[PDB]
RNA sequence: AGGUAGAUUACCUGACGUUCCCAUCUGUGUGAACAUAAUGGUACUGAUCAGGCUCUAAGCAUCUUUACUUCCGUGUUCGGAUGGGAACGGGUGUAUCCUACUUGAUAUGAACCUACC
RNA sequence: GGCGGCACAUCUGUUACAAGAUAACGCAGGUGUCCAAAGAUGAACUCAAUGAGGACAGAAACCUCAUGUAGAAUAUAAGGGUAUAAGUUCAUUUGAUUAUUGAUUCCAGUACAAUCAAUAACUCUGAAAUGAUGGCCUAACGAUCCCUAAGAUUUUUAAUUAGAAAGACAUUUCUAGUUAAUCCUUUAAUAAUAAGGCUUGGGGUGUCAGAAAAGUUACCACAGGGAUAACUGGCUUGUGGCAGCCAAGCGCUCAUAGCGACGUUGCUUUUUGAUCCUUCGAUGUCGGCUCUUCCUAUCCAUUUCAAGCAGAAUUGAAAAAAGGUAUGAUUGUUCACCAUUUAAUAGGGAACGUGAGCUGGGU
RNA sequence: GGGAACGGGCUUGAUUGGAACGGCGGGGAAAGAAGACCCUGUUGAGCUUGACUCUAAUUUAUCAUGUGA
RNA sequence: AAUCCGACUGUUUAAUAAAAACAUAGCAUUCUGAUAAAUCUAAAAGGUUCAUUACAGAAUGUGAUUUCUGCCCAGUGCUCUGAAUGUCAAGGUAAUGAAAUUUACUUAAGCGCGGGUUAACGGCGAAGGUAGCCAAAUGCCUC
RNA sequence: GAUUCACGCAGUGUUAACGUGCAAAUUACUUGUCAUAUUUGAGUAUAGGGGCGAAAGACUCAUCGAACUAUCUAGUAGCUGGUUCCACCUGAAUAUUCCCUUAGGAAGGUCAAAGUAUUAAUAGUAUUGAUUGGUAAAGAUAAUGAUUAGGUGUAACAUCUUGUCAAACUAUGAAUAAACAAAGAAGAAUUCUCAGUGUUAAAUACACUUCAGGAAUUUAAAUAUAAACAUACUUUGAAUCGGCCAAGUCUGGUAAGCAGGACUGGCGAUGCGGGAUGAACCGAACGUCGAGAUAAAGUGCCAAA
RNA sequence: GAAUAGCAGGAAAGCUAUAACAUGAAGAGAAAACGAAAAACUAUGAGAGUGUAGAAAUACAUUUAGCAAUAGUAUCUUUCAA
RNA sequence: UGGAAGUAUAAAUCGAAAAGGUGAUAGUAUUCAUCAAAGUCUAAAUAUUACAGGAAAACUGAUAGCAAAGAAGUACUGUGAA
C-alpha cells in the first residue's frame, strides 16, 4: 500500500545490514529473440490462422506487488513480493 | 438425474475386514527432527565407541 | 454442511473453562518433561500461536524429544484403514502430564518394596514374602454369617400409588 | 509474631463493622542532585519529626459468594431387546447406567524457601 | 430441461447425533479486500456504563471522586482469545530479511497452500530474562509451457619471479609475492554481442488441479434413457369436495325448527398440486356421437319423522339405487350462459370408459 | 391380494365338456416403426450473425529498368 | 343479403397444404458511357446479358385503378465534388555498433472528424404516431 | 391474356372406394379447367456448396435442408445388443481425492491368486486406573435473548416473588463413546564398576548414547477372556463406486411407497420353515441322505398337531 | 537363429563360427567437471552341542553360532540440495 | 524436415567471386580441419501380392478356401457409373 524508500534491511552479499533503496518491479520489456518468442512465431507463419491459445476470461483484478530492494553500496537486488493490493504507493 | 451424494455405509465394515494396521515398532524409534545438541551427543559417543572397538580388531 | 476451516465447529472446544480464563499456571510451563513420558494434548487457546489441530484435542502421547520451548509428543492417528504415528512439536501450554500410569507405577513400586526386604531375608536365611497379589475382577463374595443381635427388619412392598398433581 | 520471593489460584472474593503493632511492613517529612511529569499526586531520589488513621494481617456475623457431604432421586435421561400394548401420537415391562437445579449441614484457607523477632 | 441461483475455490455459527468423519437448490451470514502501521519491541495507563459534584453547560461539550470481570475496544462475517493486555497513549525500529533442515493440517498420506519446531547469519526492542522469519486465531487465493525479473566474487585455475622435495642422455608437487580469468553451455579453438541452462519470485487461468469458443432449427438427423418431463395408474391430500364434535350468538322471548362464530376431528379421489415407481426397440394424445354397467354424498316418483308445518307451496332428516332424469341458440369446447319443456330435467366412476367404434371441430 | 404400485400363469376363492361355424370389436397395456415430443451424448447437419479462426472476390501501397527534357 | 383477403387472366409444395402464398401490369429506388455494370472460370488473343449501347444493360422493394404517402440523418448502413498530421503495414532514409541487432524519421487505403441520404435498416415518450383504421386473419383483460 | 360446352387435362370435396390395393398415389362421383403467360413430341443446353426454380427448400430417374455410385473404411462411439464345457474353493462394491467431472475415468478402499517371515508381529470384548468431550437432561433476578402476573420502596425505576421458553443461550451435565496404561533394544529387578559429548558456577547432579558398555546375584511375576490352518504381510491383478430396505433415529415438507443424512443389520448376491400371497418382516443361512430332539409359529376342516 | 559366413545331405530343418552390439557389472549432476570401506558397528533373530528329569514322546538348565529380514549407525561418491 | 535465430524445395525481388563451401545457436574477427558445388554415365550386392512357369505346406475342405471346385465376373439388376 505505503511503504517507504530507504529500508535497512540484510544484505546477503555484505553479511550485513546496510541501507537499502526501495522500488517497485515492473515487467520488463519483451525480447523478439528469445526462444519461445521465435518459436511463437514460426508457428503463426502460413495458413492455419491461431495455433496457440489466446486468454481472455481473466478474473483477478489486482497483481502481488514485487518490491525491488536494492543495496546501496553494493548495488544486489532483492525481490520481496507483498499481499494483493487495489492501490499501491511509494511513501517519502 | 439427481444421484445420493454421500453415505458412510458399509464403510465401518470395510475398514475391518482387513483390521486397522498398527505400526511396526520401528515406527516409534525414528529420530529425525530430535534435538540438534542430543544427535550431536549420541554421535560423538557413537564414533568413539566404534573408533574404539576397531582398534582392538586391529591389535588382535 | 460445515466448512473446512482449520478450527471449525470449536464454539464450545476451545472455550476456556467457566471461571479459568486469563494466565495459567506456572506449573504449566515448570513441569519436567522427560523423553518417554505420557503426557495429554489440550489446546489451550488462550495461546494462539502453535495451537495443536483440534484432532489431538484429548489424546494421550508419549514424549519423543524435548526442545528448548517445545515438547515433541507422539501420537496414533486413525487413517482409511490403517493407524500412522504423528510427531508434532507442542509447546507446554497445551500439554499436561498423564496419570494413564498412576496405579501401575505403584504397583511397581509395590513389589519392587518387597524385593528389597527379600534379598536381605536371604542373607538371614528366614523365608522371604511373596509379591503382592494379581488384580482381580470382583469375584463372588464368599458365605459369611450375620449376628442375628443387632439385626432390623424392614418390609419391602410395591406402593400404593398416589397423584403428584 | 513480621517481612521477601512464591506455588494452589475465592475455603483466598465483596460488603458491614472490630483488634494489636515490641521489631517488620505501611502509611510519614523534603525537593538539592539522577529522574519525573500540566501538578514532588504518580514514578524518582534524600530522610526519620510524629502515627496504628488507612493498608496488610487476625478474628465477628442465622452476611451474599465460593468449596466439600447428604438429600434431591434411582425421580430426568439413557445403552440393549418382542409376532410387547396403541388407529395415531407417543408411552411399557426386562437386563442395565443414572444427571442437574434446589434445599440442608459443615468450612471460610492449606502450604514451601530465606531473613528478622 | 430452460429462466433463476452457485450449494463450482472458499470461512463462521447451526442442522450434527459430547472422539474423527459427516447430506439436501437446509438455516443466518461472509471472501477475492485492508494495513509503514493496523508489523516488532519497551514503558505507562484502564475500558463501556452509572452515581455524586463544578460559570455559561441544558438529556448530550469539558473537569473531579467513587463503583465498575470487560457489560468497551481489538480493519472486517461469525465464533473463539485478551485487563499491570492482545485495548488506549507514548518511544525506538523494519525480523514483512537471507540460508539449511524435520514435522503437522488438506491428503492419494501428491502438488499448491497453510500451521509449526529447530539450526547458521545479520539485525530491532528492552536494564534484562526473553520477544520478533508479518497482522490475536479460524477465510482473504493458483500447475505444465511461454514471457519477465533477481542470484551464482566466500573458491578453483593458469603464466612468471624466490625457495624446496621427488622425476627417463621432458615434466609434475608444496610455499610465499605477483598479474590475469573466474555459475555451466552454444560440440575444431578463442573473443565482445546474442541465445540457452540452474535456483527463486511476478505475469494466470474465479468452470478457482487451470480448453482459446454465439445463436437457431416447426426442414431436422443419429446413439441411447423410463437414470428424465408431457397422459393413465400407484403413495400423499396442502388445495378442491363432503361430513362431524363444542356452543358465543342469530332466530320477536328461545344456544340446537333452521343456522352456527372462536376452536377442533375426519372422510373422498369426481379439482389442482407434490413425487418420478411402471412405460422412450411407442399403452394412438381433447371433446362430441354410440352403448353397457357401477357408486350414493337422492333431483323425481314410493314409505316415514320434524318445523318458526292452519290449507297450499316449502324446509331439515331416515328407509331405498329396482325405474326415470329432455329439446335447443353461441362456443371445438369440458365448462359457461341464456330460451323452453318436464314429475325431475341429480352428482360422479369404469386407463380423466369408449379412435383395427366413428368424427377430426380443438391441440 | 400382493407384486415393478392395471396378471393368462403366482396365493385364496368363483368355477370348467371335447371339437368348432357365423358374427363381433371388450381384452391380448393386439400388429406396423431401435419415440419424431422431452432429456442426455464432450454425436451431427441445414440456416443466421463483428461467435472464434480463416478464405475467394474487391481494394490500397512498394518492387519489377522504353526514350528526350 | 353482407363481411375479410388477393386487384384481374396465370403459377405452386409429383405422394396429406391450391390458398390470403408466387407471378403480374402499375409505382419507386440504385449503379453503369460499353476498355463499363453485373458475373462464370484455376488460367486464358476465355465466357454471358451483348447480333447489345441509357426509350439500354444490370440490382432491388411494393404490388391494378382512385386518394395519400406524415415527422426523424441521433445509431447501423451507403455516399461525398472534402479533411490533415488523431491513429495507421511492408517498405524507404538516417544514426550507433565489429556485426546481427537496436533506435529515430517519413510513407497508402481504411478507421476517427465533417456534409448528404429513410419508396436505405429502421424509430415515432434524431422525432414523439400525422392522415387514416380497429376487440380487425392484428385487443391479453375479453364471451 | 371476355363468358361457356366438347375432345383432353387436373385434383376442390366426398376427408367416398382401396388401404397385405388395379395402383410403392390408383378408382368413382362431384368440381375446376379446357389456345396465345395454351397443350404437346423429338432434337438440344444447364450437373452436385452445382444446376433449374411464376419461390413450395420445390425438382435434379420411387433417392434431395445437398443426387447416385465406388474408395479412404472393418470411419469413431464414455451408448444399446450378444459373448459358446463341467465339478471344486475363495468371494465383493455405492466411502475418500482429482477430472469439460455427473451414463465415464485415475489414486484409494473392499476381493482373488501367487510368494514369503519364527514372528518388538493379536483384539469391532469386558474389568481396574488417570483422562477428553458438552449431546440427552437441567436452568431461567445463574451470564445472552424471549416472556405472564403479583407484592414492597422511591407510569417509570429498583427490589422480592410467580408462570412459561431457545437449532444458531448457558453454570452443571450423563448413557453410549474416543484415546491411554495394566512390564518387548526384544521377560524382571538389584548390587558393584563405569565411558563420550553436552548442560552446569563446577560438577560425583542431569540428558542422550543397545536404561554407551562390563561383571555378579536373583528371576518367568505383574487384570479377565479368546487367539499357531495364530500373526505380520509382499507382489500382481479383477470387479465396483446408479444402490434400495428396516428402525424405541434426525432434517426439508401438510404429507408421500417423497428428498436427504448418523449407527447397525439386511436385500442386492439368498435359497429354506412361518406371516394365505410379498426383495427387505420373524426363525434360520444351504454337499447327498437316515433317525431324533427343536426355532419362528401353530393345533375345527382345507392343514401335521 | 545381428546381419553374415561355413558343414554334411540333396535339407525354409540341424550343427559350427573369440564377435559388432544389447542389457548388466557404478552412481549422481541441467551441464562443465567428477566418480564410492572404518577389510564396517548395534539390536532381535535361523542352526549346532551337552546335562538332568519326566519318562513314551518330550520338557528345563547350560556352551557356541550368529545367515536372511527389519530398523538404526559410523565412513565414502555425486549434487545447490541425500 | 528430427534439423531447433532455418534441414530441403519453389516463387517474387535481388544477386557474387584476382574463387570459394562446410564444421547444424544468430553476429563479427583471427586461426584450424576437410572438401572444391552450380554438366553426364556407371555393373554388383537390393525390392516384387501384376503376369507366366514350377515346388512346397502343423493352411481350407463345398455356408470353408478366391466372388468363381460345372458354359464365374457367368445368371441376374440398373439409363449409367456400377
Amino acid at each position: 500500500v505505503v511503504v517507504p524508500k530507504t529500508r535497512k534491511t540484510y544484505c546477503p552479499r555484505c553479511d550485513k545490514h546496510t541501507p537499502h533503496k526501495v522500488s517497485q518491479y515492473k515487467k520488463g520489456k519483451d525480447s523478439l529473440h528469445v526462444q519461445g518468442k521465435r518459436r511463437y512465431d514460426r508457428k503463426q507463419q502460413g495458413f492455419g490462422g491461431q495455433t496457440k491459445p489466446v486468454f481472455k476470461k481473466k478474473a483477478k483484478t489486482t497483481k502481488k506487488v514485487v518490491l525491488k530492494i536494492e543495496c546501496t553500496k553494493c548495488k544486489y537486488k532483492l525481490q520481496k513480493c507483498l499481499k494483493r493490493c487495489k492501490h499501491f504507493e511509494l511513501g517519502n | 438425474s439427481k444421484d445420493k451424494n454421500r453415505s458412510s455405509h458399509n464403510q465401518s465394515h470395510k475398514a475391518h475386514r482387513n483390521g486397522f494396521y498398527k505400526p511396526k515398532k520401528s515406527a516409534y524409534m525414528s529420530t529425525k527432527g530430535m534435538n540438534v545438541q542430543v544427535l550431536k551427543n549420541t554421535k560423538a559417543q557413537r564414533k568413539f565407541a566404534l573408533a574404539k572397538k576397531l582398534e582392538a580388531k586391529k591389535a588382535a | 454442511p460445515l466448512s473446512n476451516g482449520r478450527n471449525r465447529r470449536t464454539r464450545k472446544l476451545f472455550k476456556r473453562p467457566f471461571r479459568g480464563h486469563g494466565l495459567s499456571n506456572t506449573s504449566t510451563i515448570l513441569h519436567t518433561y522427560k523423553v518417554g513420558d505420557y503426557v495429554t494434548i489440550l489446546c489451550n487457546s488462550s495461546i494462539q500461536h502453535g495451537l495443536p489441530y483440534k484432532a489431538f484435542h484429548g489424546k494421550t502421547g508419549r514424549v519423543w524429544n524435548v526442545n528448548p520451548h517445545a515438547i515433541g509428543v507422539m501420537v496414533n492417528k486413525k487413517v482409511n484403514n490403517r493407524i500412522v504415528v504423528k510427531r508434532l512439536h507442542i509447546s507446554p501450554e497445551h500439554i499436561k502430564p498423564s496419570g494413564c500410569q498412576k496405579d501401575f507405577l505403584e504397583r511397581k513400586a509395590a513389589v519392587a518394596a518387597i524385593r528389597k526386604q527379600n534379598i536381605q531375608l536371604k542373607k538371614e536365611g528366614k523365608p522371604l514374602l511373596p509379591l503382592p497379589a494379581k488384580r482381580l475382577p470382583k469375584q463372588p463374595r464368599p458365605a459369611e454369617l450375620i449376628k442375628g443381635a443387632d439385626i432390623k427388619f424392614t418390609t419391602v412392598a410395591p406402593l400404593k400409588f398416589e397423584e403428584l398433581y
